[PDB]
């Protein structure tokens, strides 16, 4: 897995590969790890599936009654911390590290790291297997200022990069853009993929 | 794996006398092959007539220390009068062996007056075994100290030696020497000897430099 | 174990303290680490103690051969490679630490030998347990082309710094002054701890050991 | 531990032109005492002992291939043996085993055959000498000894008083360990005579 | 340790040894391996020190209020069977406790073994300690229902003697007691290694 | 935790005349990676008190939450009461020491440092409730670096001025920076006084490579 | 698990041994002979592992014959004693290890009779008196009670009684029999057995 | 669980609850005891179509021990068979068996604990 | 470790059990009773690990003393079988489980004599001869050859004194002494011990 | 360690950072990587340090007397098949990975990798633990063509962004340029590093 969260003026850009994978057999190649967690909070999925999905659908449950109660849809920080508190207070026994990400009327746009019930906010963060190989990657090539079209880009090369690199990352690349506007979603097929060196 | 356990070092002395007991300690507090600080005294003041040196495991040292706070003030509470040494002695093997499963680790040495205003001293093992003694020496240099004690205190392997008393007097030097020697041989004794002396008129605290290194 | 080096203006100075212990028990108070190799090589032992002793006693021998075989002063590059290839080939089990300073020929240099047989070059280093409160001086305060008073200085400090922070140091410091005129071994050029006196009134009348047999060999008759 | 299959406390002492080599005289299998007169100290001169503790095997396979190398050096060099060289001989014998030690940590203890300066020291199971200018200690009681021997030394002591320091420092540390004792036997070597004489020591 | 003891014409022996130790260090040479309960019921003990010393304090805590609620003392039987019974509950644990109860009751001269695995044996003669086997050898060799006290004196004196001798985790003093109709009484505290080098002396 | 997960090296800490000053860098590794390389691990108690943490951050978090809410709920009652370094350094050594009993550790190794009364107040905490006070104090592998560097000057001057004492801590990063594989060359110095706590940062220390040409 | 014992006299070694040849519960022979004779004055009593106890005993005992066979005179008991132990100690560290505990009994014409007790790791130490085995646990306090260096050979048989009585009545493996010899001046003397 | 206290003090200091258990015993049939010198003796006082075994009201507790009563027979049957319970649980506890006072003092402090 | 032996025949079940109580390589006790009266005319013969066997064989026995005196009747040998063997399989699974290995003898007025054998993991078999403990394994074969099931009391104990003078012959564990008791109609009947000099 | 090495039209540039570590203690801070194995052949080394410098020394005096034998300075192919049957012969006690290259008038500037024992030469090469954090930095960087000032370059930013995500490389970089010419050494101090994101 090759997670990607990337803030800008107005909103954040997120981006995952689609490769789920049993040891050397990829048993899902197409599968989309960006999940809603409310109207403008999304969150990247990675580590273990079955742990991934359970706190995921337990966030979005706990949100949606949450953004009811307070009249308001919740802030990005309440789904970062509501995430956190779930993967911190079971952290012996989940393997997940979702990444939060979204828009809010308060702060805009806001990116949230939470491996392993810690909570930190970034300009941008990266995550999962393929992570490991773009670290050199996403440290020369990010500019503070990026535009929603820039994110895109470099969450793209990022990714594909981690792609061609990392056995446990493959497939498209979905990528999803959250504004005050909304949410727009967007698949590069494996075959429109930027290229690069690649022997 | 997390082992909830450390060895911190320490030792620790107490000897009864006709009229007084002596509990001594050294005050390095140590890690691995570093040293943590080099002013821990073990010695813990309970009452006006009992004094206790405790040693092992510095997170248990306190632990065990404020429980034995507490309970002499629920006892006060209770009973209406402080507890004895002995009284002591009986409640602080209670403690230890509650842990017979989860052991404190900890070498403790009570020292105080009995009710007939006689020296009492009392060791015990972690898990709460205990009986008086004339003297003993307890924590890392144990061994060292032990039978020089033995021979001089208890007067063993000695013939034709008149069995005098110990005074005061004669047990300060005697425990000034005990330390300096530990010292000198046991890297976990260092940086200071606090000694307590227990008598009728009270506590006194004497503080007597050891070897740095 | 506290050992270390330092490359100073003329030379180099090699420092080490001179306590032994048995796991946590001081066996020795005063032992030397501080090892001869050649008339201007010398050598810091840290580590297994008899490991260290014989692999030093090992290349010393092996030097006066080369030497004597030469007809020059010993390299001291040729004992950091014969300790390298020997230790090398002991995968390790031949637990030496080892400084080995010297001036030969090309000037002052120091290398820290480890027990696998790998090796560097440095302007200072330092070995054994007590090895960072040493290297922690030395990063303070090393500037290059030091004078002897000024590296010796720093040296004593280094090698005390481990000896009051390590509870495997103590005792003195020892010290060897390399330069192109020979060397000065400064057997306790510094003693941090001084002398730790007592009351040791400790006297046994005679007759209080209880004895059961007593035989009496003289010798005056080879005498 | 190997070291305490066996057990058994070894200790040399410095006096004033003297010197005083001690051992107990234990010889048990684990908690059971087989014999209470196993020899632990071995002569290797007129005024030179070894002193061997541990492993009971070994201190007998040690002693007797010593005594073998002693006798072939004596025999090509004409010479009683110095007590320096009888270390540095013992050293080479032990680190010879460096991958597969004995079991025995020896104290040497003797006079200068020529200067009659007296030496005392001590090797770990791998042959590393230690010298020391007042006591040497090896044993399953070491930190008993240690004790002992640092409260009780004295710089230069007349045989007399050099006899009940060794005797009371072996004494008191081996009535603290379980499996030493048995009693205990000491050497007292002076210029122009060997002094030797059981203790009467606890029998428990 | 070693703890013997035996019934007799005129009663029943208890000794013990003195022996603390942690591991291979002496660290008591005279501990009392003895509880006495009341004034005809006493405790030997072996094995883990806190736990003996616990346990035993437990049974008498317990026999104490026996006393109270029935004006009566509690039974060797009974007494043994409670601290029988507490072991039962703790068993797999890892306890180590091995006692000899013994009395005068109603029924005449009692003695009991029990072990940390909840064994509870009635017998009229046992040993228990690391030094058990030595203290059963001499203890089986001198040995005859019809002992003066005094030769059943020297018997439990040389039996526990003997022991400490062999045995590294045995020595100290012997702690005898003699448990008689009116009450046990305690015979004597003697130095082992002082009766072995008498024993010696006659030789 | 049974397994630490982004972790802090060495925390460090001095008292001098009128206050006590911590540092400590702000990187969390996830192992050998310097995975967040802008992390504050220091923390301001109260007006009194301050906190430095090594070990694992997301339990350092975890105690910065109690903590910070035990701090609220006193300044609720607004009583003349407040908490004093040494009564959050006596609760962090029952909160360590419970967890570790329970066999289920917060992993951190903690620096306290505090101003009250005109005392200045340094201690030390670690995930199995060891605690003590000591005139300084290096956490992690900064007890075999930076505390033989402290130790040394407090030897020769027990008493330091806040600049003398200020000086003394920027050289033992710059060592520390050297030596720790697992540090980073980003770090905070807390100072607390009479005036409150002051966190300073991100600092960085200007270091030198000409033994590369020896 | 099996039961050597040796009582040296002023001038005689009473030796006995059980009979039992033990598989896993059952014992296959009941008239089992643990003793070989080395010498006309040496026995070497062995036990311990199934394969080592003949295999040690028998290369030792052919070695102490073509001792005899070179020379014209056999190896004194301190020099058989000392040849076993090199033997079993230079195998100590190697492949071959034998684990075998024994005794050597002898008489000798200048030093008189010997008891040597060796265990399985080569040590060897003379004795007045020693029993090898759990056994031993049980029968040796009784000979620190009843031996005094002066027993004779009478008194020995009655004290070795005591102690294989012992084992009957304590020890809780079978052994029934024991092989009983004694050697003097006249070598080696063949006892009847003690039986139960 | 119903927590609602039965028997409570009334006015007079009176525990009513337990004076008409007491009405219940007084309507029971006679039950008599008599201790002899080497025999205890309990007779109670007695429809043709009953099977009479299955009515008796003198039963054994243990070897040793055995009882009559008189009052309500359901609530008889209960304490009975906790009697009976409890002898064997002695013997297991303790080895020897119940004393008659022994047991008597444990089927008291049963009824005892049920008005308080 | 310890040996049980039981040999039914037409109106009577004759047991046996060593008298052994050892510890470690001592003979603690020569007179050791191994076996437990339940009712008049029912055995429990019990082995096995050194707490559980007398805490199990008397638990069993005090809940049967409790059937008797709550019923006026004791429970039939196959009642009593079945319902130890019921709180031996109920531990089976358990923080506690037994490890104990039985025989139960008895007599009832309908059915006539009974002997079961149950092993620790709480197997129950109806058997006409059974034997517990490593000494089965040299004995059983003795009672395959000589058992018929018109055996004799008089028969039966000359059986039992072969079974057992095996033991002494082969078996390395002492084993000298072994109590002996029969049931039949009139209940339980103490012979004599079967000794070996 | 973070070691590379780039081929260009006339030679190489190798590189590699300084740092020795025992764990979590920075042993040596300055320590040059790049051995001479010949004139014109260089090795990289990482893995064990006392196995990488006994393979680089016995390479070393191999191609040395190759070389007199041969009376021509030895091929870089000869020299990475000699650290390369070394590597390989000794697998299983051996934990060392040295990258050879270097110049010859044969086949000019030539990189290798010896990874375990196989053989293969590459345009560019990367190793060591930091290589990790850089597979998609290099792929994303390297254009074919480069000139002897561009690779140093590329050799230089890669290794910074390495030394800056892992904890086991450091210190300065050491930068080796070989042609035909001759070989040029040159040191970057760790304060005049190149700066990238690092936060
Ligand atoms: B990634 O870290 O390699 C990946 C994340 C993933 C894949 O499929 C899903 C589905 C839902 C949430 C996350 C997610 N992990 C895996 O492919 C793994 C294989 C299997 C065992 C752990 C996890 O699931
Ligand atoms: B014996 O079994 O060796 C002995 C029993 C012992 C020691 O001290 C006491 C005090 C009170 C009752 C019994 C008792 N045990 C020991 O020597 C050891 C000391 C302690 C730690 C292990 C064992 O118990
Ligand atoms: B690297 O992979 O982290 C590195 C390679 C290195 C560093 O220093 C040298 C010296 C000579 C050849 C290679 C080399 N490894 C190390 O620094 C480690 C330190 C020590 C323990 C493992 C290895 O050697
Ligand atoms: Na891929
Ligand atoms: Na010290
Ligand atoms: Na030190
Ligand atoms: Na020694
Ligand atoms: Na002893
Ligand atoms: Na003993
Ligand atoms: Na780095």
């Amino acid at each position: 897995t090759t997670i990607m969260a990337v803030e800008f003026d107005g909103g954040v850009v997120m981006g995952s590969d689609s490769r789920v994978s049993a040891g050397e057999a990829v048993v899902n190649r197409v599968f989309d790890k960006l999940s809603p967690l409310h109207e403008r909070i999304y969150c990247a999925l990675s580590g273990s599936a079955a742990d991934a999905q359970a706190v995921a659908d337990m966030a979005a449950y706990q949100l949606e009654l949450h953004g009811i109660e307070l009249e308001e849809p919740p802030l990005v920080l309440a789904a970062a911390n509501v995430v956190r508190n779930i993967s911190y207070k079971y952290r012996e026994d989940l393997s997940a590290h979702l990444m939060v990400a979204g828009w809010d009327q308060r702060e805009g746009g806001q990116v949230y790291g939470t491996l392993g019930g810690m909570l930190t906010r970034q300009p941008f963060a990266i995550g999962g297997s393929g992570s490991t190989f773009i670290y050199g990657y996403v440290d020369a090539a990010y500019k503070p200022g990026m535009s929603p079209e820039e994110c895109r880009r470099f969450t793209t090369d990022a990714i594909a990069l981690a792609m061609s690199r990392d056995g446990s990352s493959g497939g498209v690349i979905y990528l999803v853009t959250i504004t005050a506007a909304g949410v727009d979603h967007r698949v590069i097929l494996g075959n429109e993929l930027p290229k690069f060196y690649d022997e | 794996r997390f082992s909830p356990y450390v060895f911190n070092g320490g030792t620790i002395l107490a000897i009864a006398g006709e009229d007084f007991a002596i509990v001594a300690s050294d005050t390095r507090l140590s890690e691995g092959f570093s040293i943590h600080t080099r002013d821990s005294p073990k010695c813990y003041k309970l009452t006006d007539k009992t004094v206790i040196g405790c040693s092992g495991f510095h997170g248990d040292c306190l632990t065990l220390t404020k429980i034995i706070e507490a309970r002499l003030k629920m006892y006060k509470h209770s009973n209406n009068k402080a507890m004895t040494t002995g009284a002591i002695a009986a409640m602080l093997s209670t403690i230890l062996y509650s842990r017979r499963f989860f052991p404190y680790y900890v070498y403790n040495i009570i020292g105080g007056l009995d009710e007939e205003g006689k020296g009492a001293v009392y060791s015990f093992d972690p898990v709460g075994s205990y009986q008086r003694d004339s003297f003993k020496a307890g924590g890392s240099a144990s061994a060292m100290l032990q039978p020089l004690l033995d021979n001089q205190v208890g007067f063993k392997n000695m013939q034709n030696v008149e069995h005098v008393p110990l005074s005061l007097d004669r047990a300060m030097r005697l425990v000034k020497d005990v330390f300096i020697s530990a010292a000198e041989r046991d890297v976990y004794t260092g940086d200071a000897l606090r000694i307590c002396i227990v008598t009728k008129e009270g506590i006194r605290e004497e503080t007597v430099s050891l070897r740095k290194d | 174990t506290t050992i270390a080096g330092l490359v100073f203006q003329d030379g180099v100075i090699l420092g080490a303290d001179t306590r032994a212990t048995n796991d946590s028990v001081v066996a020795d108070k005063s032992c030397e680490k501080i090892h001869f190799i050649a008339p201007k090589i010398y050598c810091c032992g840290a580590g297994v103690a008899a490991d260290a002793e014989m692999t030093t006693r090992m290349v010393a021998s092996k030097m006066e051969l080369h030497a004597l075989s030469t007809g020059r002063e010993p390299r001291v590059a040729t004992v950091t490679r014969i300790l390298r290839q020997t230790l090398f080939r002991y995968q390790g089990h031949v637990g030496a630490s080892l400084i080995v300073g010297g001036v030969d020929l090309t000037g002052p240099q120091l290398y820290g030998v480890h027990p696998h047989g790998s090796y560097s070059r440095l302007p200072f280093t330092a070995l054994g347990s007590g090895q960072d409160a040493a290297l922690a001086v030395l990063e303070d305060r090393f500037q290059p082309n030091m004078t002897l008073e000024a590296a010796q200085g720093l040296l004593v400090e280094a090698v005390t710094a481990g000896i009051l922070g390590d509870l495997g140091s103590g005792g003195n410091v020892d010290a060897c002054v390399i330069t192109k005129t020979g060397a000065k071994l400064l057997r306790t050029l510094s003693s941090p701890t001084e002398p730790v006196k007592r009351s040791g009134r400790y006297h046994f009348v005679p007759g209080t050991t209880a004895v059961l047999t007593q035989t009496v060999k003289p010798l005056t008759l080879e005498l | 531990s190997i070291m305490s299959y066996n057990g058994g406390a070894v200790m040399a002492m410095k006096g004033k032109n003297c010197v005083a080599i001690a051992a107990d005289r234990r010889f048990g299998i684990q908690a059971q005492m087989v014999t209470t007169d196993f020899q632990k100290i071995f002569p290797m001169g007129d005024r030179l002992y070894i002193g061997l503790a541990g492993l009971a095997t070994d201190v007998q396979t040690v002693a007797q291939r010593l005594k073998f190398r002693l006798n072939l050096y004596e025999l090509k060099e004409g010479r009683q043996i110095k007590p320096y060289t009888l270390m540095s001989m013992v050293a080479n014998l032990l680190y010879e085993k460096r991958f597969g030690p004995y079991y025995t940590e020896p104290v040497i203890a003797g006079l200068d055959p020529k200067t009659f300066k007296p030496f005392i020291c001590s090797l770990d199971l791998i042959g590393c000498p230690m010298v020391t200018d007042d006591f040497v200690v090896s044993g399953t009681c070491a930190e008993q000894m240690y004790g002992m021997c640092e409260s009780l030394w004295e710089p230069n002591m007349d045989p007399d008083h050099l006899f009940e320091t060794i005797s009371q420092a072996m004494l008191n540390a081996v009535d603290r360990d379980a499996v030493s004792g048995m009693g205990v036997i000491v050497h007292i070597i002076e210029k122009d005579k060997i002094t030797t004489r059981t203790l009467k020591a606890r029998m428990d | 340790t070693t703890t013997l003891a035996f019934k007799f014409q005129h009663g029943v022996i208890a000794a013990v040894d003195s022996r603390a130790s942690a591991g291979s260090y002496i660290s008591a040479l005279r501990v009392n391996k003895v509880i006495e309960i009341n004034p005809y019921l006493l405790g030997t003990m072996s094995g883990c020190a806190a736990d003996c010393q616990y346990w035993e304090r437990l049974l008498a805590k317990e026999c104490r209020l026996y006393y109270l609620r029935n004006g009566e003392r509690i039974s060797v039987s009974a007494a043994s069977k409670l601290l029988s019974n507490m072991m039962c509950q703790y068993r797999g644990m890892g306890l180590s406790m091995g006692s000899m109860i013994c009395g005068w009751d109603k029924k005449g001269p009692g003695l009991y073994y029990v072990d940390e695995h909840g064994t509870r044996l009635s017998g009229n003669m046992f040993s228990t300690g690391s030094g058990n086997t030595y203290a059963y050898g001499v203890m089986d060799s001198g040995y005859r229902p019809n002992l003066s006290p005094e030769e059943a004196y020297d018997l439990g004196r040389r039996a526990i003697a003997y022991a400490t001798h062999r045995d590294s985790y045995s020595g100290g003093v012997v702690n005898m007691y003699h448990m008689k109709e009116d009450g046990w009484v305690k015979v004597e505290s003697t130095d082992v290694s002082d009766l072995l080098h008498q024993y010696r002396e006659a030789n | 935790t049974q397994n630490p997960m982004v972790t802090g090296t060495s925390v460090l800490g001095v008292k001098f005349e009128g206050g006590v000053v911590i540092a400590a860098d702000m990187l969390g590794s996830y192992g050998s990676l310097a995975r967040f390389r802008n992390i504050s691990r220091i923390m301001r108690v109260n007006n009194s008190t301050m906190l430095g943490a090594s070990g694992d951050y997301a339990d350092f978090q975890y105690l910065k939450q109690v903590l910070g809410q035990m701090v609220i709920d006193e300044e609720l009652l607004g009583d003349g009461h407040s908490y004093s370094p040494r009564a959050i350094h006596s609760w962090l050594t029952r909160a360590m020491y419970s967890r570790r009993s329970k066999m289920n550790p917060l992993w951190n190794t903690m620096v306290i440092g505090g101003y009250a009364d005109g005392e200045s107040f340094l201690g030390y905490v670690d995930m199995l409730g060891v605690a003590y006070e000591a005139p300084s104090l290096a956490t992690g592998y900064g007890a075999y670096l930076a505390q033989p560097l402290l130790r040394e000057v407090l030897e020769k001057q027990p008493v330091l001025s806040q600049t003398e004492a200020r000086d003394l801590v920027e050289r033992c990063m710059r060592v520390l920076y050297y030596r720790d594989a697992r540090s980073y060359n980003r770090f905070q110095i807390a100072t607390v006084t009479e005036k409150g706590v002051e966190i300073e940062g991100p600092l960085s220390t200007e270091t030198n490579w000409d033994i590369a040409h020896m | 698990m099996e039961y050597l014992i040796g009582i040296q006299g002023p001038d005689y070694v009473l030796v006995a041994s059980d009979r039992v040849a033990a598989s896993n519960i059952v014992q296959m022979k009941d008239d089992h002979d643990k003793m070989f004779k080395m010498s006309e004055k040496i026995l070497l009593l062995c036990v311990g592992e199934a394969g080592d106890t003949v295999q040690f005993a028998e290369y030792i005992q052919k070695n102490v014959q073509l001792y005899k066979m070179r020379n014209g005179y056999e190896l004194s008991p301190t020099a058989a004693a000392n040849f076993t132990r090199r033997n079993l100690a230079d195998c100590l560290r190697s492949r071959t290890p034998y684990h075998v505990n024994l005794l050597l009994a002898g008489y000798d014409e200048h030093e008189g009779p010997a008891l040597y007790y060796m265990d399985y790791l080569a040590a060897l130490a003379k004795a007045p008196f020693a029993a090898h085995g759990y056994g031993a646990f049980l029968t040796l306090s009784i000979l620190d009670r009843y031996y005094t260096p002066t027993i004779s050979r009478e008194r020995a048989v009655e004290l070795l009684r005591k102690c294989l009585e012992e084992l009957q009545k304590r020890f809780i493996l079978n052994l029934p029999t024991f092989s009983v010899r004694i050697i003097d001046k006249n070598g080696i003397h063949d006892l009847d057995n003690i039986s139960f | 669980s119903y927590d609602r206290a039965i028997t409570v003090f009334s006015p007079d200091g009176h525990l009513f609850q337990v004076e008409y258990a007491q009405e219940a015993v007084k309507k029971g049939s006679t039950a008599v005891g008599v201790r002899g010198r080497d025999i205890v003796v309990l007779g109670v006082e007695k429809a043709k179509l009953q099977d009479e075994r299955t009515v008796r009201k003198i039963c054994a507790l243990d070897d040793n021990v055995c009882m009559a009563f008189a009052g309500l027979t359901a609530d008889a049957r209960i304490v009975i068979n906790r009697a009976r319970v409890e002898c064997q649980s002695h013997r297991l506890t303790v080895e020897d068996p119940v004393t008659v006072e022994y047991i008597t003092r444990y089927i008291a402090s049963l009824k005892q604990r049920y008005t308080q």
